[PDB]
C-alpha cells in the first residue's frame, strides 16, 4: 500500500532485530503483519505464555513500541473479559526510536567527554576515586608517593582515560550500523506521517484465525471525555 | 591575583584582656589572624591597609561566656586564585607527580599529566627535577603557569596549574 | 575563473533577497578574494581565445561556462544603471529551495544609446506606441518632430468597446490574487459563449499572465 | 486497497477479494485457515442490502437471482465497507 | 523488569504506598496497620512525634 | 565526505549543531566538536588516516568556498598578498612592469598551491618579506 | 536444515528456554539478526524515554 | 475536558467521570505528571 508504511514497518523491524531479542522480534513482527491483535490472538498465533509474554509487553510499552486499547465489548455469550488490543501507534514509535537512538549517541558523547580527562588515582584498599583535582593535597612531605587520607596507602592509576581510542571506535561502530535508521529517517522526515490510532489500524487488519473471541468493532459510549 | 578588599571579622576577645587599653589587644589580636591567613571567601589575606582609623563596633558579650564579640571592619590587601588566570612563579619543589611552583604565598602543583611529553623526570640528578630537550625545571627557578583550577576550603586554597600552553614556561 | 565560480556559490546561499550595485558586489568580492576588475573585464575575452587556442572539439560542458563569462564581463564593465537581484527563491511554490541570481538591464537607454549617436537619423514607428513623449524620456535621444495621425474614415470601421461589468452588472477584473473568483469566471464565460455565438469568423483573445490563462481555461472546462 | 478486504462470513473469516479483470467478474472469499473457498459469479445478482452509519453491527446481505442465495457478509471497518 | 498482569503492578505499588505510609504515619483511619513479630503495632514517626512523651 | 564528519562520525540529521572547520594547514573536514575534543588539550597530530602534520587549535577557521582545493588558493593569495602590495602607482604607471609582476606572483601563487617547487618560492617569499 | 536457515537470517525460530530446540517457525521478513552488538544492546536497554508530551 | 468526582478509598484515590459513571483509580504518576504541569503562578495563587 503506502510506501511510507513499507519504510516504518522496516524501521520497526530492524530495530528489533538489532537492539531487542528473538521473541520481541517474534510479537512485533506479529503486530507489524495483523495490525489489530488482542492477547489471545498472540497467545493463539505464537503458542506465546503470559508470563513469558509479561516482560515482552512490558518493555514494549516502556519503549513505546505497542499501543495497548482497554475496550470491552459484549459478546453474544455476554462474557465481557477485559480484553486488551495490542496494535501499533506509528508517530509515537518512530519519536520513541529517535529519543531512544539520540539519548544513546548523547550518552555515549558524554561517556567520551568523561572519558577525555587523564586518568586520576584508585586507593584500592578503601576502593576510593581520586581525581586529579582532589589528589592535591594528600601528597607526604617525602614527594614520592599518593597517600590516601583514611587507609594511608600508595595509591595506583586509574585504567580510565587511555580506553579514549576505545570509545572512540564503539562510537564508530555504533554510528555505521544505525546509519540505515538515519538514512530511513531522512525520507520520513521529508515525508507526512498520519496520526494512526485503534479506529485507524482498523482497516488495515489482517485476520489472525479463523475464530477470534474478541470482537474488533468499536463500541462508542455515552459518557466518556478521555 | 591582588585585590584590595573591604573584609570583616568576628573576633572573640577574652575577659582576661578587658584592660584600658584593651583596644591596642584587639588590634594585635586582629593582625595575629589575619595576616598570612587563608579563607577561601576572600583569598589568602596578606596586609593590612588603613591602620591609623580601623573601624571597631560595639562589642557583644557571649550569652554563656562573657567573652566580647566584636565585629571589626577593616581594609586589606588579598591574593584570590581564579581558574583561567596565568601567573609567573618560582619552582620550590619538584616529584615525578610534578612540580609545586609558588606564585605569592601559594603553592600550584603542575601534575605529570599537565606538561608535554618532552619533559621527563630524573632522580639521579641532584636535584631530582624535570628535563626536556629544549629546557630543564629545577629549583629556584623562573617559569610560567596557567591556573587550570583551584579549590578553596575554610583555610585552605589549592590550585592546579599547567605549563602545556604555548608561550609559557621559564621566561 | 574557478574561485570566481566558487565565489558565486557562496553568493547563492542566502535566506532573502539581496538587491545590490555592481559595485558593492566588486568590493565584497575583492574582500573576499583577491580578484580585481581589470581581469574580470578581459575575462571573456580570454575565455575565448582558451577555447580556440585548445582546439577542443566538443564544447557543451563549456556552454554554461560562457554564462560566467558572460557574468564576469557585464557586472565588471558597468558600474550604473544595473542592479543584481539574489533570491533565495526562483518561484514561491516550490517546496525546496532553489535561489537564482539576476543580473538586469534598469537603464534602457544604455544598449540604444550606440544606436543613437553611431547614426545620423533614426525613424522610430510602431502601430500603437502610445504615449509619443514617454520614450524620448525612457530613452535619452531627442526627436525633431513627433506626431500620431488620426485615420480617416467614411464608415466606423474598427469599434472599441469596454466592458467593466458583467451581464448581472457585477464588476470584473484581471487581478492576479482574485483568479479564483467564480463571480468574474461566471461572468467572463458568459460573454465568451455570447460574443462567440455572435462572431462570424474568427476571435483572438488575449490574456494577462499564462497561469491566468491556465488557471481561466481550467475553471472554464470544470 | 478497495477491492480487498478482512470479512466474516457464516461466523467464518477471511477475505473478500474481487476478480474484475477476468470475465465476469467475482466475487471471491477466502478462508484464513484455508478450510473452504467460495467464489460468488456477480452475473446472477438480484439485490444488495447495506447497514448505515446508526448501526451498531454492520452487516451486508447479497440476494441472488433464480430460491435465492443469501450471502451474510460482516465487515470490521466502516471505511473499507 | 520481568514482566507482570496490571493486577500484581497494582498490589505490589499498593504494598509499598501502604509501608511508606505506615511508616510515616501507623495511626490510620479505616486502615490496617503494621503489626510486629510481638504483636505490638509498630511505633510509627507519628506516633513517636505526638503524644506526651514525643519529641516535643 | 559531504555531510557527516569522518572523524567523530556523527550526521547532520542526529546532530544538526554540528559546523565546518578546516585545518589551513592540511585541509582535512572535521567538525567544533572534534575541535573542542582532540585539540582542547594541546597540539595533536591529524585524526585522518594517512595525515600526521601537527597543527593548533586556535588555527582553526571555517572554509567559505567550500571546496578544499579553492580554500587553498585563496589562503596563499592571503599569505602572499600580505607583503604582496604592489600597485600600479608603485610601478609609476608602467602597465607592463605591473603585468610581469602580476604574472610572476600568480605563477608563485601556483607553485605554492601544487607545491611541485615550493621550496625556492618560499624561501624567496621570506626573503621579499624581510624587505 | 532450521539450525543452519536460522543462522543465514532467512527464518525465525522459538526455541525453549531449557534446551535449543526448534518448535515454531516464522518467516524473517527484517535484516539481520545480530546486527547490532550486546554492548550495545546493554547500552540501548539501560537508556529511558520520556513521557508522551515532553517531546 | 470534564473534571471528574476524585474521591479517597483508603491510601488511594479514584475518580468518577461524568455520564452524559465510568470510576478508575487514579495513578500516583498521572498526579505527579499532572503537578508538573502545574504553572509556578497556579500553585502561587494556592499558596505554595
Ligand atoms: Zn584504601
Ligand atoms: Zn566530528
Ligand atoms: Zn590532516
Amino acid at each position: 500500500d503506502r510506501p511510507i508504511d513499507d519504510i516504518v514497518k522496516n524501521l520497526l523491524k530492524f530495530v528489533v532485530r538489532g537492539f531487542y531479542g528473538g521473541s520481541f522480534v517474534l510479537v512485533l513482527d506479529a503486530i507489524l503483519f495483523h495490525s489489530v491483535l488482542a492477547e489471545d490472538d498472540l497467545k493463539q498465533l505464537l503458542s506465546i505464555n503470559k508470563t513469558e509474554l509479561g516482560p515482552l509487553i512490558a518493555r514494549l510499552r516502556s519503549d513505546r513500541l505497542i499501543s495497548i486499547h482497554k475496550q470491552r465489548e459484549y459478546p453474544p455469550n455476554s462474557k465481557s473479559v477485559e480484553r486488551v488490543y495490542y496494535y501499533v501507534k506509528y508517530p509515537h514509535a518512530i519519536d520513541a526510536i529517535k529519543w531512544k537512538v539520540h539519548q544513546v549517541v548523547q550518552r555515549l558523547k558524554d561517556d567520551l567527554d568523561k572519558n577525555s580527562e587523564p586518568n586520576g588515582y584508585m586507593c584500592p584498599i578503601c576502593l576510593t576515586k581520586y581525581t586529579q583535582l582532589e589528589a592535591v593535597q594528600l601528597l607526604n612531605f617525602d614527594r614520592t608517593e599518593f597517600l590516601c587520607s583514611l587507609c594511608d596507602e600508595p595509591l595506583v592509576e586509574d585504567d580510565s582515560g587511555k580506553k579514549n581510542k576505545e570509545k572512540q571506535d564503539k562510537l564508530n561502530r555504533l554510528m555505521d550500523q544505525i546509519q540505515p535508521i538515519i538514512d530511513s529517517l531522512k525520507k520520513i522526515d521529508d515525508s507526512r506521517i498520519e496520526e494512526n490510532t485503534f479506529e485507524i489500524a482498523l482497516a488495515r487488519l489482517i485476520p489472525p484465525q479463523n475464530q477470534s473471541h474478541a470482537a474488533y468493532t468499536y463500541n462508542p459510549k455515552k459518557g466518556s471525555t478521555m | 591575583m591582588f585585590f584590595i578588599k573591604d573584609l570583616s571579622l568576628n573576633i572573640t576577645l577574652h575577659p582576661s584582656f578587658f584592660g584600658p587599653r584593651m583596644k591596642q589587644y584587639l588590634k594585635t589580636k586582629l593582625l595575629e589572624e589575619v595576616e598570612g591567613s587563608c579563607t577561601g571567601k576572600f583569598g589568602y589575606i596578606l596586609c593590612v591597609l588603613d591602620y591609623d582609623n580601623i573601624d571597631i563596633q560595639r562589642g557583644r558579650i557571649l550569652p554563656t561566656d562573657g567573652s566580647a564579640e566584636f565585629n571589626v571592619k577593616y581594609r586589606a590587601v588579598v591574593f584570590k586564585p581564579f581558574k583561567g588566570e596565568v601567573v609567573d612563579g618560582t619552582v620550590v619543589s619538584c616529584s615525578q607527580h610534578g612540580f609545586e611552583v609558588q606564585v605569592g604565598p601559594m603553592k600550584v602543583f603542575v601534575t605529570k599529566h599537565l606538561m608535554p611529553q618532552d619533559l621527563t623526570f630524573n632522580a639521579g640528578s641532584n636535584p631530582p627535577s624535570y628535563q626536556s630537550s629544549e629546557d630543564v625545571i629545577t629549583i629556584k627557578s623562573r617559569i610560567r603557569v596557567k591556573i587550570e583550577g583551584c579549590i578553596s576550603q575554610v583555610s585552605s586554597i589549592h590550585a592546579i596549574g599547567s605549563i602545556k600552553e604555548d608561550y609559557l614556561g621559564a621566561i | 575563473l574557478k574561485r570566481l565560480i566558487e565565489y558565486l556559490k557562496t553568493r547563492m546561499k542566502v535566506l532573502h533577497v539581496i538587491s545590490e550595485t555592481p559595485k558593492s558586489f566588486l568590493q565584497h568580492l575583492k574582500q573576499l578574494t583577491f580578484i580585481e576588475r581589470k581581469p574580470l573585464r578581459f575575462c571573456s575575452e580570454r575565455l575565448s581565445l582558451l577555447v580556440r587556442t585548445l582546439e577542443v572539439t566538443e564544447v557543451e560542458d563549456f556552454t554554461a561556462l560562457k554564462d560566467i563569462a558572460t557574468f564576469a564581463t557585464l557586472i565588471s564593465t558597468y558600474e550604473e544603471g544595473f542592479l543584481l537581484i539574489i533570491e533565495p527563491y526562483e518561484i514561491e511554490n516550490a517546496a525546496v529551495p532553489n535561489p537564482i541570481m539576476r543580473f538586469t538591464c534598469l537603464d534602457a537607454s544604455i544598449a540604444i544609446k550606440p544606436v543613437f549617436e553611431r547614426f545620423s537619423s533614426v525613424i522610430i514607428t510602431s502601430g500603437t506606441i502610445s504615449p509619443l513623449d514617454m520614450y524620448p524620456r525612457m530613452l535619452n535621444f531627442k526627436t525633431v518632430l513627433q506626431k500620431s495621425y488620426a485615420m480617416t474614415l467614411a464608415k466606423k470601421s474598427f469599434l472599441p468597446m469596454i466592458i467593466t461589468k458583467g451581464s448581472d452588472q457585477v464588476a470584473i477584473s484581471s487581478r492576479f490574487e482574485i483568479r479564483n473568483d467564480p463571480s468574474i469566471v461566471r461572468n467572463y464565460g458568459s460573454m465568451l459563449v455570447e460574443f462567440a455565438k455572435i462572431t462570424p469568423d474568427g476571435m483572438v483573445v488575449f490574456f494577462p499572465s499564462y497561469l491566468y490563462m491556465e488557471s481561466i481555461v481550467s475553471m472554464w472546462q470544470t | 486497497m478497495s477491492h480487498s478486504g478482512a470479512a466474516i462470513f457464516e461466523k467464518v473469516s477471511g477475505i473478500i477479494a474481487i476478480n474484475e479483470d477476468v470475465s465476469p467478474a467475482e466475487l471471491t472469499w477466502r478462508s484464513t485457515d484455508g478450510d473452504k473457498v467460495h467464489t460468488v459469479v456477480l452475473s446472477t445478482i438480484d439485490k444488495l442490502q447495506a447497514t448505515p452509519a446508526s448501526s451498531e453491527k454492520m452487516m451486508l446481505r447479497l440476494i441472488g437471482k433464480v430460491k435465492p442465495q443469501r450471502h451474510m457478509f460482516s465487515f470490521n471497518n466502516r471505511t473499507v465497507m | 523488569h520481568n514482566g507482570a498482569p496490571h493486577h500484581a503492578i497494582e498490589e505490589a505499588e499498593s504494598l509499598l504506598q501502604f509501608h511508606v505510609a505506615t511508616y510515616m504515619d501507623n495511626d490510620i483511619a479505616g486502615q490496617p496497620q503494621a503489626l510486629q513479630k510481638s504483636g505490638r503495632p509498630v511505633k510509627s514517626i507519628r506516633a513517636r512525634l505526638k503524644g506526651k512523651e514525643g519529641r516535643i | 565526505n559531504k555531510d557527516m564528519c569522518p572523524i567523530c562520525k556523527t550526521d547532520r540529521y542526529l546532530s544538526p549543531d554540528v559546523k565546518f572547520l578546516v585545518n589551513p594547514e592540511c585541509y582535512h573536514r572535521i567538525c567544533e566538536s572534534c575541535v573542542d575534543r582532540i585539540f582542547s588539550l594541546g597540539p595533536a597530530q591529524c585524526p585522518y588516516k594517512g595525515c600526521d602534520k601537527i597543527l593548533r587549535k586556535n588555527k582553526f577557521k571555517t572554509q567559505i568556498f567550500d571546496d578544499v582545493e579553492v580554500e587553498k588558493e585563496v589562503d596563499i593569495r592571503k599569505r602572499v598578498f600580505n607583503v604582496f602590495n604592489k600597485t600600479i602607482d608603485d610601478f609609476n604607471g608602467d602597465l607592463v612592469e605591473y603585468n610581469k609582476y602580476l604574472e610572476e606572483v600568480e605563477d608563485i601563487i601556483y607553485k605554492l598551491d601544487h607545491g611541485i617547487d615550493v621550496a625556492k618560492t618560499e624561501e624567496k617569499l621570506r626573503t621579499y618579506e624581510e624587505l | 536444515t532450521i539450525n543452519q536457515l536460522e543462522e543465514d537470517s532467512k527464518i525465525l525460530v522459538l526455541r525453549t528456554k531449557k534446551d535449543k530446540t526448534p518448535r515454531y517457525v516464522w518467516y524473517n521478513s527484517g535484516g539481520n539478526l545480530k546486527c547490532i552488538d550486546e554492548e550495545f544492546v546493554k547500552m540501548w536497554e539501560n537508556v529511558q524515554l520520556p513521557q508522551f508530551a515532553e517531546l | 475536558n470534564t473534571q471528574p468526582t476524585i474521591r479517597k478509598d483508603g491510601l488511594k484515590l479514584v475518580g468518577s467521570w461524568k455520564k452524559d459513571p465510568e470510576l478508575r483509580v487514579l495513578s500516583t504518576e498521572e498526579i505527579l505528571n499532572i503537578f508538573k504541569h502545574i504553572s509556578v503562578k497556579d500553585f502561587t495563587s494556592l499558596g505554595f
